[PDB]
């Protein structure tokens, strides 16, 4: 009866959050390999994490010292007041890193966000991805007790289902963007044998 | 007005608990941190505070750089003081904390409190400050508290390794009943 | 009566800490609260004053100032090892509700903690009281005050794993002794302890799971370090019954029960659950023989099963049930040829060399996912094409 937190079942990434990302990736890390961070903005609901808007939030890592990372509340709770009055309904779910693996200091970031939210979420997201798959992986930090009494409770980060889904609205904006090269006449069967043999190719 | 992004790398060694300075140490030094960020952020909006403690069971990193004055105060409250303060490692983590930077234009500035003696070699000092002066980080030292022999030395050494064009200073605040908050007012911490 | 001369009397009472007691002087005057906590927990780990009422007047002359502004949870570390030097365990009662009521009147958010830990070790010692009942009632409010509050101190963990594990043992449960000493053991570092209470701890922990109905995985057990350190001891024998245990080796266990005859007779708890340790260990070996088939042929005769654990049709089939009715394997049994369809496999304990044998089959699926890959690929050309 202590896990009074509700559990992340899943968490929903619709499309103007990955825009919004990869934009802050480009115009801040074109020519870096420096990752960009920011906060992610929307509502949970039944264990969903609805991660509705979300914007840049400049960061800094020293390329020397990983330990060590540039990111300040100041900016981040100025903009929560300003979004919050622009859209009440939304609120903070979570902070999203832009790169392809997790860093040890992701960790103290988790921390020091969770006073914000008392169940944050982790996603990360590959600007560049290399994979045939969902661009976007979730985690959120579950103090894990080892049975071995040498080492303190730590926090783990445990992955959580996540999933695109368009608005409406994000949808007609979608295929509109995606005419010129989208494929609505496939016949199922093109699509099914297409993935499972992309399936096949995976395990 | 230049931006600046500020870490008050608070002390929460025991040595603030006496009631030799004003009528607490501690009280005073909250004082004196709640003057400090009201004048830091009257001087930009955009300015950054952050609070440090280097005493306890390890430096714990309460409020990372922010403006809003609501937090810095709770926080200064709901503190427990104690422990021996880890100079070296509460420098390494205020190095961590003014690197938590939103605006990357703003500069990087220290505010050590010194009131408990430094048991700390004079080498590992000077290898701190060097990678501070590597970093390009203003550290500002408030050495106040009984003057135990060798504590000023350190703390002089330290911001000679650190002082890069008279960006850092060391305020040395003598025991009396004058208010920290009085003596930092004309110090150049406040006058930039 | 002012501290100060409190200090200085015991000073002369003893020189040989006179550096020391000049120091606490200092920090005193200093009104230096918490390195003065921290030179006390030195200060009382040192096992000098560990015989004499000195350190009750010391904290009733002392720490009485010092409870507005100290740590809690060092405040009732030092109240609960004043109260383990009380000769009289009422009196120690009746001081651990003092300071907990005076705790409560301090109003604070973080009160639960350290109430707790008193809580608990008050209800320890009504266990060596005897009173149980009081004992259980405090544990299942520690419970929910354990339920309320998150990011606890571990030590308050430990301490109340520890507390629950001696009241199992009193109530000779050795399941619940073993998990929640498991617990224990889980939260309390290793290294802080002493040998002797670690050979102890290990002594009773490897007697409970032997006789902790339902505990089967010895794995565990075998890997924590605790047992390396029995090694060397008298009892390796018990290290040796485990690992026969966790072998499901029935012979091996035989002759190590012949060896030691005299040292598990010297134990009645042992002498009178024959039965129960010998069904286990058939049982064990049954898992261990199901283990090192495969999942294709999951199908075994009674017969075998019968001659691996030398016991008859009936009692065999009477093993089976138990150890499907027990949620420890899932499958079916047929009679009419005499075999064992079990739906029953585990996945843990194997080492380099069934890493290689994955190795190997890994390889082998690779091939053949190849093989799959190139007919399709060579079926393509003459048909995309259209």
């Amino acid at each position: 009866q202590i896990f009074s937190s509700k559990s992340i079942e899943k968490v929903v990434v619709h499309p103007l959050v990955l825009l919004s990302i990869v934009d802050h990736y480009n115009r801040v890390a074109r020519d870096t390999k420096k990752r960009v961070i920011g906060v992610l903005l929307g509502s949970t609901f039944k264990g969903t994490v609805d991660v509705t808007n979300s914007y840049a939030v400049p960061f800094e890592e020293d390329d020397k010292d990983s330990s060590i990372w540039f990111l300040d509340h100041n900016y981040h709770e100025s903009m929560f007041s300003m979004f919050r009055r622009i859209n009440a309904k939304e609120h903070v779910v979570g902070w999203y890193s832009t790169g392809p693996k997790l860093r040890e200091n992701d960790l103290d970031v988790h921390r020091l966000f969770s006073d914000y939210v008392p169940n944050p979420v982790l996603v990360i997201i590959d600007v560049q991805p290399e994979e045939l798959g969902i661009p976007t992986k979730a985690y959120y930090a579950v103090e894990e007790v080892k049975e071995n009494a040498t080492q303190k409770s730590q926090k783990v980060f445990v992955h959580v289902p996540s999933e695109i889904a368009a608005h409406e609205v994000e949808e007609i904006g979608v295929e509109h963007l995606l005419r010129d090269v989208k494929d609505t006449t496939i016949s199922t069967l093109a699509t099914e044998v297409t993935g499972k043999l992309g399936a096949l190719k995976g395990l | 007005m230049v931006l600046e992004a500020t870490m008050i790398c608070i002390d929460n060694s025991e040595w603030m608990r006496n009631g030799d300075y004003s009528p607490n140490r501690f009280q005073a030094l909250s004082d004196a941190v709640n003057l400090i960020c009201g004048a830091k952020t009257q001087s930009n909006p955009e300015n950054t505070v952050g609070i440090l403690t280097m005493a306890g069971k390890g430096v714990r990193v309460l409020v990372t750089p922010t403006s809003d004055l609501g937090k810095i105060l709770a926080c200064m409250h709901g503190l427990d003081i104690g422990g021996e303060m880890n100079l070296a490692a509460g420098i390494q983590v205020a190095q961590l904390a003014l690197k938590h930077r939103q605006n990357k234009k703003q500069q990087q500035r220290i505010i050590v409190f010194a009131g408990s003696p430094v048991n700390y070699d004079k080498k590992v000092l000077e290898m701190i400050g060097r990678k501070l002066k590597k970093n390009s980080v203003a550290l500002d030292v408030v050495d106040f508290g009984e003057d135990e022999e060798g504590k000023s030395e350190k703390l002089e050494a330290l911001v000679a390794a650190v002082n890069n064009n008279e960006t850092s200073h060391i305020v040395h605040v003598p025991p009396g009943g004058i208010a920290l908050s009085d003596v930092l007012i004309s110090t150049p911490i406040f006058t930039g | 009566m002012s501290a100060l001369q409190y200090l200085d009397t015991l000073r002369s009472a003893h020189p040989e800490l006179g550096e020391w007691y000049n120091t606490l002087a200092d920090l005193y005057q200093k009104k230096l609260w918490h390195q003065l906590t921290l030179e006390l927990e030195k200060f009382v780990a040192l096992a000098v004053f560990q015989a004499g009422d000195a350190l009750i007047q010391l904290y009733h002359n002392f720490i009485t100032d010092f409870e507005t502004k100290i740590n809690l949870l060092k405040l009732a570390h030092f109240a609960v090892i004043v109260s383990r030097q009380y000769a009289e365990k009422e009196a120690a009662i009746g001081y651990l509700e003092g300071v907990t009521e005076k705790l409560h009147a301090t109003k604070e958010n973080r009160i639960e903690e350290p109430v707790l830990y008193i809580k608990m070790q008050i209800a320890l010692f009504k266990l060596e009281q005897g009173e149980q009942k009081e004992c259980k009632k405090l544990l299942d409010n520690g419970k929910t005050t354990l339920d309320s509050m998150t990011d606890i101190d571990p030590s308050v963990y430990a301490t109340f794993y520890w507390v629950s594990s001696q009241y199992h043992k009193a109530r000779q449960e050795f399941a619940e002794f073993y998990k929640n000493a498991l617990l224990y053991l889980a939260y309390t570092s290793v290294e802080s302890l002493s040998e002797s209470f670690k050979l102890d701890l290990a002594f009773d922990l490897s007697l409970s799971a032997l006789l902790g109905e339902n505990i089967y995985n010895f794995g565990e057990l075998l890997a924590h370090p605790i047992l390396k350190s029995l090694l060397g001891t008298k009892v390796e024998w018990l290290y040796y019954i485990l690992q026969a245990f966790n072998t499901g080796d029935l012979i091996r266990y035989q002759e190590l029960c012949n060896v030691h005859k005299d040292a598990l007779n010297a134990q009645p708890a042992l002498v009178a659950n024959e039965r129960k340790l010998l069904e286990k260990i058939n049982i064990l070996c049954l898992m261990e023989i199901i283990f090192n088939r495969p999942a294709e042929d999951r199908t075994i005769p009674l017969k075998v099963i019968a001659e691996r654990t030398r016991l008859s049709i009936e009692d065999v089939e009477y093993l089976l049930m138990k150890s499907l009715s027990v949620h420890l394997i899932e499958g079916i049994i047929d009679q009419m040829e005499g075999t064992v369809h079990v739906s029953w496999v585990q996945p843990r304990v194997l080492g380099i060399p069934q890493i290689t044998s994955l190795r190997d089959r890994l390889d082998s699926w690779l091939g053949k996912v190849n093989t799959a890959l190139l007919s399709v690929e060579a079926e393509t050309p003459d048909l995309v094409a259209s």
